[PDB]
DNA sequence: CACGTGCTAGCACGTG
DNA sequence: TGCGAAATTCCATGACA
DNA sequence: ATTGTCATGGAATTTCGCA
DNA sequence: CACGTGCTAGCACGTG
DNA sequence: TGCGAAATTCCATGACA
DNA sequence: ATTGTCATGGAATTTCGCA
């Protein structure tokens, strides 16, 4: 209908447990579902709780049209779900069991796992700090498909650090 | 009584001849339409203007009168500014009378993050055991990220940006000269990820206008928010932040939001011109607002300004007076105009200063 | 959906009708240059008019900006001025963008006594055990009297005054509302001599001005004075004074002391002009330089100022705002307009308030 | 030669002892010669000290040309020769045992003398309070020679508390 | 620990 | 076009400090 | 070596709806 | 003793 | 007268606050 | 019921010494 913009869907899930990284177990990705920008929040829990305190931060830098997730508990709470409406974002989920995206989204969460995992085994337990760069990373890296780099779709300049 | 062929009828020059010339007392007079005057030797009268002024270190015109009740000679003045140029107390306890030269307007940043200004707010009144904010404004968009701290060190703000670059990392990050970000351990953060550091003038908040202003538009905010209630901040800044990055600025017609992203997110009375439009015709737009954004010119300059000039004898505000104690610094001298609004001084201390003109004051005489 | 025969293609007055309005979606829309854009039933205007506003509690344009982005209507900015001139926290908070009308310039004091203004100097650096000193300033002449302190108090007023009266009584002594001058005991005492005292209006030291003005001038001597020296100031305003009454105003061509007495003492570079006359002769003169001294007009008014108008709303800059709290108290009404730049207003609390209009402004639609 | 003028000749002497009006004992008489004028000086002593106390504080408004006084104690000391040549003041002193004014400077000295004595009897020891009052009606009374009051000599204008 | 740089507190009086 | 009303833009004033 | 800014609301002015 | 009015202090940071 | 230099006056800027 | 001021020093301008 309507070509597909930044914060017309964001996609969460979780990813862990993992190594106890100064005392977070947990990561909360969030990947916008067009330009494939992608947030990274440490987390102690995959619950509501601590899903609410990250996605406030980013939340008051930009807020989704629509929130797509699995049926996760975090994710399908009663909270969730009223922290969600409280602020007009639209909730929808996959299909237990049977995960979607778009193609896009389910390459660059396929890239964070493994980026994840690459810079988990060869630099250990210390994942927590390595996080920002990762993120970096994620989003300067050069799409396939379209010409550009997720930096560049979202601010539509080029990144003073280019990898 | 040097010159004193004056009394024998002789020419001097400077001195009028239409005049009579006498003596009496032991004393070289003159007949004048303000009175009968004294007309000291050459030798006398740098003690006597002297003797005058420093009855109240008076200026020019009110050292001359004081003078002129007892005494005439030639350009008396000239004698006069002489001593007034010469003493100490008078060139660093009185104020100036030359305004600065009339202000710069620096180009907006090309793109976001050419450059970040930050600053912090506070002390506040507590809140969650809270006292200050960083602020970081983009330059270019104006876009501000609000952190909340217990206190304005290096610490906190190192912990705050972390935070922020995880998004995006600026070539620039301008600040005032606030203990944390003049530290080493900031300059190293700084160096590791390649962030050029610089640095406002001393005491002059204008250089980080960008972020005082916006700190205005915080404060003013917070405030109406807390009408009625009492102070606590805290859980308010990510709403001021959202509201205020949301806000249109008349002048430019457009929200920090959409000078930094092109489209409007989730929030109320959201714009959606560029809905029909693919993201690389919406992209394009933007580059083309981003260019033809207004900018204002410098005002014009004050009647009674002054600019820096090479080799210009110039004093410095002194930063904290005493009670009692002068308000400028003994005279020091320009050594490069890095532009018309900001110098390098040798210091007196003796280093080299770069100060704006604003705490500057052109040495009279 | 009340004023719907747009619908049906009847005209209403405001809607142009060369454009189109169609319905979709259950909301009556219009095809627009912008864009497409919805009219909301004018019940549901108020509402929509504040939701976008307290967004940020914006001004005018940025508020109707907001709206602009899904809605249009007739005379969307009259609705929008409504409700700013309703928003409680608004009006309160925001600054004024309207100058104070141009300076009053009263009448020097016809003679000498007619007026004295008075003013507490401190808390200065200890000396002697003093830390205040009480400037009494004559109107007319400008002839200057310095009394040296422990405290501002009544008490030290009182002690030093009945001192200076000896000489001569005023008429009438201003001053500021400083708890000494304002006290039932000095009002007393004034009374007892049968002097008017009269007070400036609140925050407000320009009214005292010539005081204030003659202190800066204590002040810069004192340094000058006591450069690289320690701060023992009482031992010196003995010589401040006769220093400063008897130095030249340039506009005036006349010294305090001879604006008083019409000849110089046996101070240094003394005068003698009037030598020659007799005492009469000298006397009248100065009835003839007290009459013709210079004197300024009002300076020409801002091109955005305003002037108080009886019955016009108004508020009063709040005396001292805590941290994050309004700058401006709820608006009042102009009671009485004692000139175009004092105002009685209905005090907030709710008193008769004499005020400046320098800490007024003009409230707001 | 040159008339008569104002600051031209201060006559000054002392008045006490008196009864102990709140532990000032003694009054300096300061006249100007030429308006009549007259500053009155509470002292606990005849002493050089105290003629210096409350002279500074008469030289700090206007300084006289001339002294003139008796030889007095105070008035012959050094440190009163000094003090006065500090300032560029003359002292001149009447020959001992004969005294000498003007004409007017000796009628105003009776007046004090006895406007202070009638208002010592009558309000009696609490004279002190009182020389503020005296000192005002002093300055405000009438000149026989002269058409017009000392105050109204000095400042060349009414006074705001005429006697 | 005083110093430079950034910030906002504070104390004194007379009166209810 | 041209005219009256409406909309939009001009801008100096003040507060960050 | 670095540099003022922009929300604001009456007043000035340009655009708009309709002939 | 908090309040209104007049005034000037003060504390926090990083660094030598 | 007129001209060049000297004197005097104009004034906006800032500090009292 | 009360209200800005004036010292200051370069720049503008009027006066002065001499023909
Ligand atoms: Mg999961
Ligand atoms: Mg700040
Ligand atoms: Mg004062
Ligand atoms: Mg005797
Ligand atoms: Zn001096
Ligand atoms: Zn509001």
């Amino acid at each position: 209908d309507r070509p597909q913009k930044p914060f017309d869907k964001f996609f969460i899930d979780y990813i862990g447990p993992l190594p106890p990284s100064q005392g977070y177990l947990y990561v909360l990705v969030v990947v916008d579902g067009m330009t494939g920008f992608t947030w990274l929040y440490p987390t102690k829990a995959p619950s509501t709780s601590a899903t609410v305190k990250s996605l406030n931060v980013l939340t008051s830098i930009a807020i989704p049209k629509v929130i797509h997730s699995d049926q996760g508990a975090a994710f399908t709470s009663s909270t969730f779900a009223e922290w969600a409406k409280e602020r007009g974002i639209h909730l929808e989920f996959s299909t237990p069991y049977h995960p979607q995206s778009s193609g896009k989204v389910e390459r660059k969460n396929s890239d964070i796992k493994r980026l994840l995992t690459k810079l988990l085994v060869g630099r250990p337990t210390k994942w927590y700090d390595l996080l920002p760069v990762v993120q970096l990373a994620l989003n300067n890296t050069y799409s396939p498909v379209l010409k550009y780099t997720p930096h560049q779709l979202l601010f539509g300049i080029d990144s003073n650090t280019p990898f | 009584a040097e010159l004193d062929q004056l009394l024998q009828g002789h020419y001097i020059k400077g001195y009028p001849k239409q005049y009579t010339y006498f003596l009496e007392d032991g004393k070289v007079k003159v007949s004048r339409p303000e009175g009968v005057k004294i007309i000291p030797p050459q030798s006398d009268r740098q003690k006597i203007v002297l003797q005058a002024h420093n009855l109240a270190h008076t200026g020019r015109e009110a050292t001359l009168l004081k003078i002129a009740n007892l005494y005439w000679w030639p350009n008396m003045r000239k004698d006069v500014v002489k001593q007034l140029g010469r003493c100490q107390q008078c060139l660093i306890t009185n104020a100036s009378n030359k305004a600065s030269g009339p202000i710069l307007r620096p180009d907006r940043p090309q793109k976001p993050f050419d450059k970040f200004f930050i600053d912090y707010i506070g002390p506040l009144p507590p809140s969650q055991g809270y006292l200050y904010v960083l602020v970081v404004v983009d330059g270019m968009t104006g876009f501000t990220w609000l952190y909340p701290t217990k206190a304005p060190s290096t610490s906190a703000t190192v912990k705050s940006l972390n935070v922020l670059t995880s998004i995006a990392i600026p070539k620039v990050i301008h600040s005032d000269q606030g203990a944390a970000f003049t530290s080493s351990t900031f300059a190293e953060w700084a160096k590791e990820r390649g962030i050029h550091l610089e640095f406002s003038t001393p005491y002059h908040p204008q250089s980080s206008g960008k972020v005082e202003r916006k700190n205005s538009d915080i404060k003013r905010l917070l405030t109406k928010l807390l009408v009625g209630r009492p102070t606590k901040w805290y859980d308010l800044l990510p709403v001021v932040q959202l509201a205020l990055n949301n806000t249109y600025s008349p002048v430019l017609k457009y929200t920090p939001h959409q000078l930094l992203f092109g489209i409007d997110s989730n929030t109320p009375f959201a714009n959606q011109d560029t809905l029909d439009l693919t993201r690389e015709e919406e992209l394009s737009l933007l580059q083309e607002i981003r260019t033809s954004l207004y900018h204002p010119s410098t005002p014009p300059a004050s009647s009674r300004s002054w600019s820096p000039v090479v080799g210009q004898l110039v004093q410095e505000r002194v930063a904290r007076p005493a009670s009692l104690r002068p308000r400028w610094h003994k005279p020091s001298t320009v050594l490069k105009v890095l532009n018309p609004r900001t110098v390098v001084i040798l210091d007196h201390l003796g280093n080299n200063r770069t100060v704006s003109i604003d705490n500057l004051k052109p040495t009279s005489h």
